């Protein structure tokens, strides 16, 4: 046979579905693991079948359990299930969101939260820029990136936004389009405001002596909306 | 490349076979020079290249930049347009 | 005019300028190997005439006063 690990896994799932069905056909509610194994071997017999595509198995896997035949809590556990099978054309990746629907209340894990919000930057006060996409590709920025050293093809103000960042949720992002025109809210970088890397626009300490340098080299380079002033005088160390 | 020399961070040095500058020392030079690039006469850019080589102008520059103190070194470049037992007397005999 | 030169008084002592005030001043050069390394780093190297179009070129651009170099300048290959 030259039977591989993987055979011997998927065989392994295939029992298990098929102690779940006997199980469900003398009329015991399944629970987790039952349910789990009973959609996954399903899936997997389909695809041998080679009669459906993987988008009309993912469908079909949400008619198999009604929410009658599993125990209390069962369908709030399950969000998905996936599993690999080999159609005619190879191993593909079939998943199933929420299989099951709920009947009862029982919900092991449940949250019970507060209703108040949550005020994130307390303490930093917000400024507003106006912000285009002149190129011709998709940009996405995120919430702690150094702002005045954004993709290049971006046009704005740079001098007002040299030492802030985006004031949304840590994590988050926000999206600019080929030519789309939108404004953003700013706050300024905590801590000891030590800006290093990004495009190499700072690499020092962020001050008013380093904004010079920083406005300097993104006119150089190319940056849009940047105005440094002509007769630029050198450091010595730039 | 003469020029150098009268520079603040350039140490110059001489090599023997040029010094002292004798009556027989272009011509010996010109056909050491014929043979190791294995030139020819009747070839006009070989006979370019050879008459901007040897120049006996810099050549007779070249022991009286010695009496001034303005070359500082002496050598031998042994075997390789070079004699290596003859650089102390070829030194004094320039003096 | 000053490229190479010290002024020319008793080793240790020093000429002062008021702010607005205007005066001359003794320069003689300096002795040597005339190897001028620090000060503003505008030389760092040999002083020659080949050094002082360099230096004067650095000047220009950090705002010294009174500095002149042609402009088309030429850049060597260090600098
Ligand atoms: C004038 C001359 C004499 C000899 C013996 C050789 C050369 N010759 C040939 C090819 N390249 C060279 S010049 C290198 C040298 O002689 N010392 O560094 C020139
Ligand atoms: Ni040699």
């Amino acid at each position: 046979m030259k039977l591989t690990p993987k055979e011997l896994d998927k065989l392994m799932l295939h029992y298990a579905g098929e102690l779940a069905r006997k199980r469900k056909e003398k009329g015991i509610k399944l629970n987790y693991v039952e349910a789990v194994a009973l959609i996954s071997a399903h899936i997997m017999e389909e695809a041998r079948a080679g009669k459906k595509t993987a988008a009309e198995l993912m469908q079909e896997g949400r008619t198999l359990l009604k929410p009658d035949d599993v125990m209390d809590g069962v369908a709030s556990m399950i969000h998905e299930v996936g599993i690999e099978a080999m159609f005619p054309d190879g191993t593909k990746l079939v998943t199933v969101h929420t299989p099951i629907e709920a009947n009862g209340k029982l919900v092991p894990g449940e949250l019970f939260l507060k209703n108040e919000d949550i005020t994130i930057n307390e303490g930093k006060k917000a400024v507003s820029v106006k912000v285009k996409n002149v190129g011709d590709r998709p940009v996405q920025i995120g919430s702690h990136f150094h702002f005045f050293e954004v993709n290049r093809c971006l046009d704005f103000d740079r001098e007002k936004t040299f030492g802030k960042r985006l004031d949304i949720a840590s994590g988050t992002a926000v999206r600019f389009e080929p030519g789309e025109e939108k404004s953003v809210e700013l706050i300024d970088i905590g801590g000891n405001r030590r800006i290093f890397g990004f495009n190499a626009l700072v690499d020092r300490q962020a001050d008013n002596e380093s904004k010079k340098i920083a406005l300097h080299r993104a006119k150089e380079r190319g940056f849009h909306g940047t105005k440094s002033d002509d007769n630029y005088v050198k450091t010595i160390k730039e | 490349i003469i020029k150098v020399a009268g520079e603040h961070n350039i140490l110059p040095a001489s090599t023997n076979p040029t010094i002292p500058f004798t009556v027989n020392t272009e011509a010996e030079h010109m056909d050491m020079l014929m043979v190791c690039h294995h030139l020819d006469k009747s070839i006009k850019e070989d006979v370019q290249f050879a008459d901007s080589r040897i120049r006996p102008q810099t050549i007779a520059a070249e022991d009286t930049l010695h009496d001034m103190g303005i070359f500082s070194i002496t050598s031998s470049d042994s075997q390789a347009m070079g004699r290596v037992g003859e650089v102390i007397t070829r030194t004094w005999q320039t003096a």
